[PDB]
């Protein structure tokens, strides 16, 4: 007896087309349908869909098909599901539907409250599309109705898009203080895996469902990309009854190929590589007739054929902001001249001074010519 | 120099009759179909300053029905608020300026050579860094390699510095005469040693080598020289740190001394020569972009682009899109652009209709 489960997934980003490959198309593609498929296979009482399902607010055909034909079987096989609109499926001139309105019989989209039964068990839901930082005050109002709203029940959803700041560092439109206490958080625009404690609740980033930028495959193997199995039978959650379904994705393979021992260990990797990776990073000049070699055991090659001139970091932290004073002065002396002076001579010079005191003054003070 | 445009008001400027807009400060974005009426809004913001000097055609920027030009902006510039006005009627006009409620000039002359200082470039080295029109994205590469160290010369503040050179070469001048005057003085003039006039004409005279020992660490050959070379790496560094998010099959992009711009491909170096249409265009913009970062916080301006996006494909435009977004060294980029991309990223999004002949501003967000 008593039992709730369901799927929160996020940012599948149907449609991408990463270099412009035929190829990366269809592991996006293929990296949803398994997850459609799987989550068919667990039958969960109900599914959070975070946003940003699809990549453009236009996206092609195929894309709609394929995802018209996944969210038809969920609704078919009797799964309730529910999204929120992300930054990629808001429309900026109203008149025109979002993609997400494509599916509006097979899913619920949230932009207000809502309430599920689950064995007669009442629980509680809120969410809303994607927020700009610009208008993100109207948006605390939102929370305020929604955590209103929600003082009622035990048991509490919320379902947001945007990126918050501890989990985000960079770019960000809601800080961590900035949300009211809910049960579990099904969030949405973080590409990495995220998944720990909060407010006394589970906060959680289903994150992406394939590597959309290079940099998310050594996150990728750490954490592993595609969604999360919630077990919302018992009163409370922990990080214990969240599990966490896996998905294989296009490979990548960072070469930095220096010298002989490196194209080695390059090769040492494209091949020891479940299909045909994508290779990244750099390669000295001299090497680059005997890669193009692999080149059928390889996707693509996004490396850059470096000079053989260089060898050095080009990626390394060097902040500079030169201090116009500074260097002035610095420069003066290396030349001989009372750098401290020429300097004062200088900005003299400009705010139309007198001049003639500032030397007249050095001349007899410190000048011992 | 940090400045900043609040709004404006234009009354019978070609296609805008009548209409005012406010300038909301971040991704500031006017849109359009063709000949909405985009440009002509920056246009206006270009005579409000800068008037058209010459007695030129009226005929061209006074709306074809129409006798009157009135045009009034508003803009933050260095902490304070100022508002321009220049006027016409059939034959003759003027220009009014108001600072924070008291006017520092009023006449055609008086505000022009006010409006230069109160910005400190003039209405050529505008249109060269602040104001960057329709056709003239690539502009500045496609210059003469002197013309190039001109502009750029100013852009950074060596301008100044020659100042202090030519200073320093009326400032020798004083010191020199001064110097004649105690040698005529000590015409007429071992066991011999040297008195005091003549101890003074030895100070004296090498203290001017001193003071020319500077001017000298003032002249084009000298620090002006030092700075920019230990300015281009740093150009470079934001260079290439934009230019790579474009994923163009190219190692990095050398800056020369000269601000030329080198293209490493795998077996040869590229100029702009070779580059495409979209190419330049790229390269173009991450290196405006790129200066801006290199002052961050030595001028901190704001900065209007007309169709950044010109030649660039659809790949491009949205990485482009994603760049601005990044971009953080300028507080205001209003841009104008009729392209999806742009839009979909705007903290604004400032739309121009046109009904026949006659555009409205609708702004947005
Ligand atoms: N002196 C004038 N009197 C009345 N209308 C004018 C005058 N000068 C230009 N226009 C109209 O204003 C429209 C162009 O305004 P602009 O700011 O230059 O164009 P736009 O909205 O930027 O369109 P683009 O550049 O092709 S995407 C054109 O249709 C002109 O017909
Ligand atoms: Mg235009």
């Amino acid at each position: 007896g008593s039992h709730m489960m369901f799927v929160h997934i996020a940012d599948n980003h149907l449609g991408y087309r990463q270099y412009n490959l035929d190829d990366r198309e269809k592991d996006i593609y293929d990296s949803f349908k398994l997850c459609i498929k799987k989550i068919l296979e667990i039958k969960p009482d109900v599914v959070l869909h975070s946003g940003d399902l699809f990549n453009d607010l236009r996206p092609p055909v195929k894309a709609l098909r394929i995802a018209m034909q996944a969210f038809k079987k969920l609704h078919e096989n009797n799964i309730k599901v529910y999204i929120v609109a992300g930054n990629h499926e808001m429309p900026r001139r109203l008149g025109e539907e979002s993609p997400l309105a494509l599916l509006k019989d097979y899913v619920k989209i949230l932009d207000g409250k809502d309430v599920i039964n689950v064995n007669g068990e009442e629980i509680f839901i809120c969410g809303t599309y994607y927020h700009k930082k610009s208008k993100r005050e109207e948006m605390l109002d939102k929370l305020k109705n929604f955590e209103s709203e929600a003082k009622n029940y035990k048991k509490k959803i919320l379902m947001l898009h945007q990126g918050i700041n501890p989990y985000i560092p960079l770019d960000y439109e809601l800080e961590h203080f900035d949300l009211p206490k809910f049960s579990y958080y099904a969030l949405g625009h973080i590409h990495k895996r995220i998944l720990e404690r909060f407010n006394d609740g589970i906060l959680a980033y289903s994150g992406s469902t394939e590597i959309i930028y290079r940099n998310e495959y050594e996150d990728y193997k750490k954490e592993g990309k595609g969604f999360y199995l919630v077990d919302f039978s018992g009163n409370d959650l922990d990080i214990s009854d969240i599990e966490k379904i896996d998905i294989e994705c296009r490979e990548f393979v960072e070469v930095n190929i220096k010298d002989k021992k490196s194209f080695n260990e390059a090769v040492n990797k494209i091949e020891r590589c479940k299909n045909k990776p994508v290779v990244f990073g750099k390669i000295k000049r001299e090497f680059k007739p005997w890669f193009d070699t692999l080149k059928d055991k390889i996707l693509i090659n996004k490396a850059i054929i470096v000079d053989d001139e260089f060898i050095d970091m080009p990626d390394n932290v060097d902040i500079e902001s030169l201090n116009i004073k500074e260097l002035l002065v610095d420069y003066a002396n290396r030349q001989g001249i009372d750098g401290d002076l020429v300097l004062s001579l200088y900005k003299a010079l400009l705010n139309n001074e007198n001049w003639k005191e500032l030397l007249d003054e050095y001349y007899n003070t410190k000048f011992r010519g | 120099m940090s400045m900043i445009l609040k709004e404006i008001r234009m009354n019978n400027f070609k296609s805008h009759v009548n209409s005012r807009i406010k300038f909301e400060k971040g991704i500031v974005a006017i849109i359009g179909e063709n000949g909405s009426g985009k440009s002509s809004i920056f246009e206006a913001v270009f005579f409000a300053l800068f008037g058209a000097g010459s007695n030129f055609n009226y005929d061209t920027i006074i709306t074809k029905g129409k006798k009157s030009v009135y045009v009034e902006l508003d803009f933050e510039v260095n902490g304070n608020n100022y508002k321009i006005i220049r006027e016409y009627d059939s034959g003759r006009g003027g220009a009014k300026l108001y600072k924070n409620g008291k006017p520092y000039a009023t006449t055609i002359s008086a505000v022009n050579k006010a409006v230069n200082e109160i910005l400190g470039v003039d209405r050529n080295m505008f249109l060269n860094s602040i104001y960057i029109k329709q056709g003239e994205i690539a502009k500045f590469l496609s210059l003469k390699p002197s013309e190039k160290l001109e502009t750029v010369a100013k852009l950074l503040g060596i301008d100044e510095f020659e100042k202090c050179y030519q200073k320093m070469g009326e400032i020798v001048k004083e010191y020199e005469k001064r110097l004649e005057r105690i040698e005529g003085e000590l015409n007429y003039k071992r066991l011999k040693e040297m008195s005091n006039l003549e101890k003074e004409k030895e100070k004296l005279t090498k203290f001017v080598e001193y003071l020319d020992k500077v001017r000298r660490i003032f002249g084009r050959n000298g620090f002006q020289a030092y700075l920019r070379e230990k300015y281009v790496p740093l150009i470079q560094k934001y260079l290439n740190e934009a230019f790579s998010e474009f994923d163009l099959p190219y190692s990095f992009v050398e800056l020369t001394k000269d601000f030329e711009v080198r293209v490493h491909a795998p077996n040869g170096v590229l100029t702009i020569d070779n580059l495409s249409g979209g190419e330049q265009i790229a390269v173009a913009l991450s290196l405006r972009l790129a200066i801006a970062n290199a002052l961050i916080g030595n001028r901190v301006e704001c900065i209007i682009l007309d169709e950044p996006t010109v030649y660039l494909d659809e790949n491009r435009r949205a990485k482009l899109a994603e760049i601005f977004r990044k971009v953080k060294s300028i507080p205001q980029m209003i841009i104008i652009t009729h392209h999806r991309e742009l839009e979909d990223v705007a903290d604004v999004i400032i739309n121009v209709k046109k009904d026949g002949n006659v555009s409205k501003v609708k702004i947005n967000g």
